DNA sequence: ATGCCTATAGTTATTGTGGCC
RNA sequence: GGCCACAAUAACUAUAGGCAU
C-alpha cells in the first residue's frame, strides 16, 4: 500500500533470532545532529515510529554486524571481476549514478520488524522514540543481491528493444557502451533515464555526466585503449620484513600488464617464518631482478580490447628457472593481458611438464574472461613434445599449437635407452644410512672386481642411494649400465630435474650429458639376486 | 505428489559454477528459454543459496546441445531416499546374455511434477563471458534428469506400464537405472532388433518418448608372460621384478628357484640357461594366472574402486577392485580407430565403457582413479561427454610398477 | 602398528593487491 | 575485524616407495 517494485520475502535462519544487545553510552554531541536525518527518511517513507511491541534492538554508530551473523546465506554478486583486456571496444561510453539506490528498493514486511534501531536518549535514560527500517538498510549482506535482482527485472524488457548496445551494472554504477556516434548514442541514454525514473531513481543530466576516463578498480578507462595506474615505490632503503612482501604484491598487480615481471629472487627473502620485525637485508641474487624491473615501469603501456572477430595468439617465454610468462595478443606488438607461472612446491616439476601446466592456466582463465580457447606457440619442438607423454605416466592434450622458436630455447638434456648395451661394464647400485646420529655409506661392485667404500656423515637414506650413482658415472668409461634397487631413485633418472631442490642430482645430469648411453634397470630389494647381495653387505657392514 | 525430506543435519549442496565456453554459454540460453514457457524451468531470486553445476553435452543421435547437470553432491545426501525408503531390485541373470539394447528414457520424468519444498533445492546458475550479466537462474519444477530421486518415484508408474511386456517376454529381463533402460535378450541378432522396436512403440503409445554390448564378450583376459628361447640376465631381473609385485594379489607365484640362477656380479650381455627347477616354476606360474584367483566375490556395503592406467602408443587398461591388490574384473581398451583420438577422447570414451559395464553386472558408480590434473580434466570433459550419468572421480598418483604388469595381457 | 623421509594428487591458513560493510 | 575476486608463501590428508622400532 506503500511500496512499489513488489517486496521479495526475505526470512532469518532457524537456529538463532536477531541482535538483543544493549543501546550504548550516551554521546549527546551526536544525537543532536541524528534527529533531523531520522525526521526527514519518516517524511519520504523509509522509516515508521512503531511502540513497545518490538522486542529486537540495534545499536547506532548504525552497525549491522550482529544482523548479518542471523541472517540466512546469500548468492554472491559478483562471479570473478571483468578484466578490461576481455571488453569490447565501444565508440562512445556514458555511466550513470544511481541516486537514492536502497532508499528506492523497499524490504519485506516480515523483516522489518528485525531491522527496528533505538536512538540513544537525552537524558535520565528515556525510551525515546523507536525507529525500523521500512527500505534496503546501509550495511546489510542482502542489499546488494536483492538491488542487482530488481535492477535485472527493470533492464529486462530494455535490453530487447536495442541488442546493439550493451550495458553492465556494478552495485550502485550503470556503465553503458555502444559503437554508434556521439549523437546517437545521446539519446540512448535519456531514454535509459527515463526508464528509471519510472520506479524511482534518480539520474544526472547532461552537464553532471562524467569524462571518458574512468577510475575502476584501479584501472583508468579509455574508449579505445586501458591502462593501469602508476605505482610509485621508495628509492632509497629496504625497510622491515613486510615491505619486501609488498613490493612482491606490487609486481603481482603489475603482471596482468607487464610482461617483463620477476618475483622469485624476492619470494626466496620470505622463507622466514614467525616474525614481527626481522628486517632482512638485500642482497646480489634478490635485487638483481627488482633493478631490471623498475626500468619497464617507467615506460607508459596501454592494454587493447577484445575483438570477436580476430583470434587469440598466445607464446610462452622463459625468463628464470622454474618461472614462466606469457603474453595474450590478437595483433602484432600490442598486446591484449600477460600472466605468470612462478609458484614451486618444492621438488621437480620439469620444464616440458610446466610448459604444459602454465598452457593450462591460460585455457582455464581464457574461458572465464574470452570465452574461447586461444592459440598457442610454444618454444619447444615437435619430436621433443611427442618423445615425452608417450614415455609418461600422466596424459595431457593441446587441441592447437603452432612452433615457433624464441631466444631463449629449450631443450631436452639426456633420454634413457630402453635396450642393454653389449660390451659395456655393469654397475650395481645400492645403499644403506642409519636413522641415529645420521651416517651412512655408498658403494659399487663391478663384474671386473673394482670396488669403493666410503662413509658420509649428516645424511637421509634417500641421499645415501643418490651418491652412489654418482661415484657410478664418475669411474666409468662412456657406456654405463646402471642396476638399482630402489624405486625412489629410478623416478628421479627418469624425469628432468631443474629446481632449487636436487642439487646433488644436478652432478649427476652434467655426466648424464657427457655420456653417450646409459642404461638404467630395477631389481627388487633383499630376494638373493646375484650383484645386489654383494652390495648390500658393504653398506650394512658398520649399520 | 510426495513429500520430499533431506537427512538431518546436513544442508543443501553449495557448489562453485564451473566457466563453460562461449558457444555452449548461448546454447543453455535457448534450451532453457523453451523449457520456461512449456513449465519445466522457473526464476528466482537471489535469497536462494543452493547452487548446482550445470555443463553443456552434444549429442550424436539428435545433433543438437544437450542440458547436463551434475548431482553428485546432493546424491551423497540424497541417498536415503532411493535406497532406503524406496529401493531399485536388481536381477542376477542381467549380467548373462547375448545383446544388451540401451534406450533413454529420460524424457518421461518432465511429466510428474516435483515438490513444493524441493523446488529450491534444483536451483542452478548459468555461467556467462566476463561476468558481464549477474546470472539467469531457475528451479526444476519437474523431476530433472541425472538425480537419482527421478526413478524411485516413477517407480510406481514404470512397473505399471512395463507389465504386459513382462508378462508377453517372462524370458527376457529388463532392468532400469537412472535415465538409461536396459534390456537384455537371448534371441538372435536379427531377432533383437525386432524386440526392441516393438518395445518402443508402446512408449509412443502411453505419451512420452546401432548402438548394441555383448555382455558374454566381456571374458576376462589371463594374463600371459613373455615368450623367448633364449634368456639373458637383463631379461630375468625384469621378470623377477613384476612377479614380486604380483606375489601379494597372486600367492602360487614364487620367485625363490629365478633369483638362485644368478651367482655373483654378471653382465647382462651373458646368457643364463634355465636349469630342470626353473622350468617346471616358470610354466607353473602361468597356469595361475590363466585359472581365476580364489577369495574374489562381490560385497554391496563396501564402494566399488576403478583405476584407469596409460601405458602408450595407444594403449588402455583398467582394474575393477573393491579391496587393494584384488581384482574382480578386468579388461583393456587400445584405441578408437576410424577418424580421431587423442589423450583425452581415449580416456573419456573409456570411463565410459565401464560405467556402463558396472550397471549391468552390479549396479553402482565407482570411484574412477584417472591420470590427469584436476585443472585439465574439468575442462575437456565436456567435449565428448554423451552419458546422462555423470559417476564420481578422484585423481591420484599413476606408479611405474603397475604400468609395467598389466601391459603383457592378451 | 607408529614415527620419520621422499615423491605423485588434493585440501587449508596466511599474507598481499583491488574493492566493500 | 568480517565478506568478494585474483595471486604468492607455510601446514595437513589418499597413493607409491623407503628407513627405524
Ligand atoms: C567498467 C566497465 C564494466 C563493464 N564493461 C565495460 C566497462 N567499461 C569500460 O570502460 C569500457 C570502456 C571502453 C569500451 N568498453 C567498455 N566496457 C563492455 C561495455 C564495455
Amino acid at each position: 500500500p506503500i511500496s512499489p517494485i513488489e517486496t521479495v520475502p526475505v526470512k532469518l535462519k532457524p537456529g538463532m533470532d536477531g541482535p538483543k544487545v544493549k543501546q550504548w553510552p550516551l554521546t549527546e554531541e551526536k544525537i543532536k545532529a541524528l534527529v533531523e536525518i531520522c525526521t526527514e527518511m519518516e517524511k519520504e517513507g523509509k522509516i515508521s515510529k512503531i511502540g513497545p511491541e518490538n522486542p529486537y534492538n540495534t545499536p547506532v554508530f548504525v552497525d549491522f554486524r550482529e544482523l548479518n551473523k542471523k541472517t540466512q546465506d546469500f548468492w554472491e554478486v559478483q562471479l570473478g571481476i571483468p578484466h578490461p583486456a576481455g571488453l569490447k571496444k565501444k565508440k562512445s561510453v556514458t555511466v550513470l549514478d544511481v541516486g537514492d539506490a536502497y532508499f528506492s528498493v523497499p524490504l519485506d514486511e516480515d523483516f522489518r520488524k528485525y531491522t527496528a534501531f533505538t536512538i540513544p536518549s537525552i537524558n535520565n535514560e528515556t525510551p525515546g522514540i523507536r525507529y525500523q527500517y521500512n527500505v534496503l538498510p546501509q550495511g546489510w549482506k542482502g542489499s546488494p543481491a536483492i538491488f542487482q535482482s530488481s535492477m535485472t527485472k527493470i533492464l529486462e524488457p530494455f535490453r530487447k528493444q536495442n541488442p546493439d548496445i550493451v550495458i553492465y551494472q556494478y552495485m550502485d554504477d550503470l556503465y553503458v557502451g555502444s559503437d554508434l556516434e556521439i549523437g546517437q548514442h545521446r539519446t540512448k541514454i535519456e531514454e535509459l533515464r527515463q526508464h528509471l525514473l519510472r520506479w524511482g531513481l534518480t539520474t544526472p543530466d547532461k552537464k553532471h555526466q562524467k569524462e571518458p576516463p574512468f577510475l575502476w578498480m584501479g584501472y583508468e578507462l579509455h574508449p579505445d585503449k586501458w591502462t593501469v595506474q602508476p605505482i610509485v615505490l621508495p628509492e632509497k632503503d629496504s625497510w622491515t620484513v613486510n615491505d619486501i612482501q609488498k613490493l612482491v604484491g606490487k609486481l603481482n598487480w603489475a603482471s596482468q600488464i607487464y610482461p617483463g615481471i620477476k618475483v622469485r629472487q624476492l619470494c626466496k627473502l620470505l622463507r622466514g617464518t614467525k616474525a614481527l620485525t626481522e628486517v632482512i637485508p638485500l642482497t646480489e641474487e634478490a635485487e638483481l631482478e627488482l633493478a631490471e624491473n623498475r626500468e619497464i615501469l617507467k615506460e607508459p603501456v596501454h592494454g587493447v580490447y577484445y575483438d570477436p572477430s580476430k583470434d587469440l595468439i598466445a607464446e610462452i617465454q622463459k625468463q628464470g628457472q622454474g618461472q614462466w610468462t606469457y603474453q595474450i595478443y590478437q595483433e602484432p606488438f600490442k598486446n591484449l593481458k600477460t600472466g605468470k607461472y612462478a609458484r614451486m612446491r618444492g621438488a621437480h616439476t620439469n620444464d616440458v611438464k610446466q610448459l604444459t601446466e602454465a598452457v593450462q592456466k591460460i585455457t582455464t582463465e581464457s574461458i572465464v574472461i574470452w570465452g574461447k580457447t586461444p592459440k598457442f606457440k610454444l618454444p619447444i619442438q615437435k619430436e621433443t613434445w611427442e618423445t615425452w607423454w608417450t614415455e609418461y605416466w600422466q596424459a595431457t592434450w593441446v587441441p592447437e599449437w603452432e612452433f615457433v622458436n624464441t631466444p631463449p630455447l629449450v631443450k631436452l638434456w639426456y633420454q634413457l635407452e630402453k635396450e642393454p648395451i653389449v660390451g659395456a661394464e655393469t654397475f650395481y647400485v645400492d645403499g644403506a644410512a642409519s636413522r641415529e646420529t645420521k651416517l651412512g655409506k655408498a658403494g659399487y661392485v663391478t663384474n671386473k672386481g673394482r670396488q669403493k667404500v666410503v662413509t658420509l656423515t649428516d645424511t637421509t637414506n634417500q641421499k645415501t642411494e643418490l651418491q652412489a650413482i654418482h661415484l657410478a658415472l664418475q669411474d666409468s668409461g662412456l657406456e654405463v649400465n646402471i642396476v638399482t634397487n630402489s624405486q625412489y631413485a629410478l623416478g628421479i633418472i627418469q624425469a628432468q630435474p631443474d629446481q632449487s631442490e636436487s642439487e646433488l642430482v644436478n652432478q649427476i645430469i652434467e655426466q648424464l650429458i657427457k655420456k653417450e648411453k646409459v642404461y638404467l634397470a630395477w631389481v627388487p630389494a633383499h630376494k638373493g639376486i646375484g650383484g645386489n647381495e654383494q652390495v648390500d653387505k658393504l653398506v650394512s657392514a658398520g649399520i | 505428489t510426495v513429500p520430499v525430506k533431506l537427512k538431518p543435519g546436513m544442508d543443501g549442496p553449495k557448489v562453485k559454477q564451473w566457466p563453460l565456453t562461449e558457444e555452449k554459454i548461448k546454447a543453455l540460453v535457448e534450451i532453457c528459454t523453451e523449457m520456461e514457457k512449456e513449465g519445466k524451468i522457473s526464476k528466482i531470486g537471489p535469497e536462494n543459496p543452493y547452487n548446482t553445476p550445470v555443463f553443456a553435452i552434444k549429442k550424436k543421435d539428435g545433433t543438437k546441445w544437450r542440458k547436463l547437470v551434475d548431482f553428485r553432491e546432493l546424491n551423497k545426501k540424497t541417498q536415503d531416499f532411493w535406497e532406503v525408503q524406496l529401493g531399485i531390485p536388481h536381477p542376477a541373470g542381467l549380467k548373462k546374455k547375448k545383446s544388451v539394447t540401451v534406450l533413454d528414457v529420460g524424457d518421461a520424468y518432465f511429466s510428474v511434477p516435483l515438490d513444493e519444498d524441493f523446488r529450491k533445492y534444483t536451483a542452478f546458475t548459468i555461467p556467462s563471458i566476463n561476468n558481464e550479466t549477474p546470472g539467469i537462474r531457475y528451479q526444476y519444477n519437474v523431476l530433472p534428469q541425472g538425480w537419482k530421486g527421478s526413478p524411485a518415484i516413477f517407480q510406481s508408474s514404470m512397473t505399471k506400464i512395463l507389465e504386459p511386456f513382462r508378462k508377453q517376454n517372462p524370458d527376457i529381463v529388463i532392468y532400469q537405472y537412472m535415465d538409461d533402460l536396459y534390456v537384455g535378450s537371448d534371441l538372435e541378432i536379427g531377432q533383437h532388433r525386432t524386440k526392441i522396436e516393438e518395445l518402443r512403440q508402446h512408449l509412443l503409445r502411453w505419451g512420452l518418448t546401432g548402438y548394441e554390448l555383448h555382455p558374454d564378450k566381456w571374458t576376462v583376459q589371463p594374463i600371459v608372460l613373455p615368450e623367448k628361447d633364449s634368456w639373458t640376465v637383463n631379461d630375468i631381473q625384469k621378470l623377477v621384478g613384476k612377479l614380486n609385485w604380483a606375489s601379494q594379489i597372486y600367492p602360487g607365484i614364487k620367485v625363490r628357484q629365478l633369483c638362485k640362477l644368478l651367482r655373483g656380479t654378471k653382465a647382462l650381455t651373458e646368457v643364463i640357461p634355465l636349469t630342470e627347477e626353473a622350468e617346471l616354476e616358470l610354466a607353473e606360474n602361468r597356469e595361475i594366472l590363466k585359472e581365476p584367483v580364489h577369495g574374489v566375490y562381490y560385497d554391496p556395503s563396501k564402494d566399488l574402486i576403478a583405476e584407469i592406467q596409460k601405458q602408450g602408443q595407444g594403449q588402455w587398461t583398467y582394474q575393477i577392485y573393491q579391496e587393494p591388490f584384488k581384482n574382480l574384473k578386468t579388461g583393456k581398451y587400445a584405441r578408437m580407430r576410424g577418424a580421431h583420438t587423442n589423450d583425452v577422447k581415449q580416456l573419456t570414451e573409456a570411463v565410459q565403457k565401464i560405467t556402463t559395464e558396472s550397471i549391468v553386472i552390479w549396479g553402482k558408480t565407482p570411484k574412477f582413479k584417472l591420470p590427469i590434473q584436476k585443472e585439465t580434466w574439468e575442462t575437456w570433459w565436456t567435449e565428448y561427454w554423451q552419458a546422462t550419468w555423470v559417476p564420481e572421480w578422484e585423481f591420484v598418483n599413476t606408479p611405474p610398477l603397475v604400468k609395467l604388469w598389466y601391459q603383457l595381457e592378451k
